[PDB]
């Protein structure tokens, strides 16, 4: 029986715990904590604005996230800007899509 | 009038490192591939500032070998090497009816181009945590 | 007048190895004024009064105004599943007079971690 | 511990008959003043009729607790063969807590969420 404590996807962490029943021994059951993280390795300090430097120093407080510039993107949430593209005579002041398959309307 | 609006894929290629040895100039390019139909407008923005059209020359679409329906084209810009030595990233825009937004943007500079050094200094602490 | 503090103390292993019983407590302290209620809840059903003993709000030597109290037994082979033995505290100086905290058998000191973290370039969207 | 202001240590005595036990705290060879600790009065046990239980609470700052110290709890009752027993604590009284940390670097290797 694995119990998921927090699955905060902004930091992309899957903190979760399990109990392991031992052999024919007194029931002083052990406690285990599997942790797995994901780092973009290619993103920047600001995940949306294309001006911040590259991600160099990473901080993972395993208590703060369980309640704030979260590193990885999300399945649906994203930030996007607007270009001055005109597209010839027919003016096209069109909103853009910074993240493909993630900035789609939802 | 009979062509599917396939997703116009856009890629950015930076000047080769060997070109940055004689300290003469550089050459960025953006290529669009796998789309239909033709008549796609492409240009570069420099931190939101429009770039002079004469500074760059784009290509004309031609049929793709593998897929006759798909087309592709190139856009090439030439800049000085010290401009990249100072950073000064740019972005290449697309104008094709396939995308609902009809526009996509990229970003190319020294940092995003083949980082030879990986300064990873992740910190992990408080393994118990307060998660309740 | 101020914020009570509640903590959980799991039974010591030396008590459990006798294979006879276990004792679980959640200490409440650093609260003012006195007359603070405590209730024991398990699996959503109320716990019978006799199986727990509640102390009185005596003062503590360090903080004069603040008061502290205590509450406390299960069979040895019952806590192995935990059931987390929830205790809720009802104090006047609380948002909703509820500051529930609970700890199960799994909750506690971890013997081992085998923390296996992965990392790769093809990321950035929490795939 | 995680708020870093002070800590409390508790000594539990259980299952004694009759009443009138004695408890105090021994500090590495020297006693402490009585007011630094609070001893709960004897209380009848619910299950066991003749047995009793009691608590002893001692509060001391975290900063000095970061140093080892002994902080021994000593109890005297007639039932004991020598009429006196005691125990001790420390921050090192925990468990080894074996680690099995594994880390993978390659982007080529297949990853799952």
């Amino acid at each position: 029986e694995r119990i998921v404590l927090v699955d905060n996807k902004c930091k992309c962490a899957r903190i979760t715990s399990r109990i392991i029943r031992s052999s024919e021994d007194p029931n002083e059951d052990i406690v285990e904590r599997n942790i797995r993280i994901i780092v973009p390795l290619n993103n920047r300090e600001n995940i949306s604005d294309p001006t911040s430097p590259l991600r160099t120093r990473f901080v993972y407080h395993l208590s703060d996230l369980c309640k704030e510039t979260c590193y990885t993107y999300d399945r649906n949430k994203c930030y996007t800007a607007v270009v001055p593209l005109v597209y010839g005579g027919e003016t096209k002041m069109v909103e853009t899509a910074l993240t493909p398959d993630a900035c789609y309307p939802d | 009038k009979g062509v599917a609006l396939h997703r116009p894929d856009v890629y950015l290629l930076p000047p080769a490192r060997e070109q940055l040895n004689l300290r003469e100039s550089a050459t960025i390019t953006c290529l669009v591939t796998g789309f239909s139909p033709a008549d796609v407008f492409v240009q570069w923005m420099q931190r939101g500032q429009p770039l002079s059209p004469e500074k760059y020359v784009t290509s004309a679409p031609m049929p793709e070998p593998q897929a006759p329906g798909r087309y592709f084209a190139h856009s090439i810009l030439t800049v000085s090497e010290e401009e990249w030595n100072t950073g000064e990233t740019y972005t290449c825009v697309v104008a094709h009816e396939a995308l609902p937004n009809r526009v996509t943007e990229r970003t190319v500079d020294k940092s995003t181009g083949k980082p030879t050094l990986y300064n990873v200094s992740l910190v992990m602490s408080d393994t118990a945590g307060t998660c309740y």
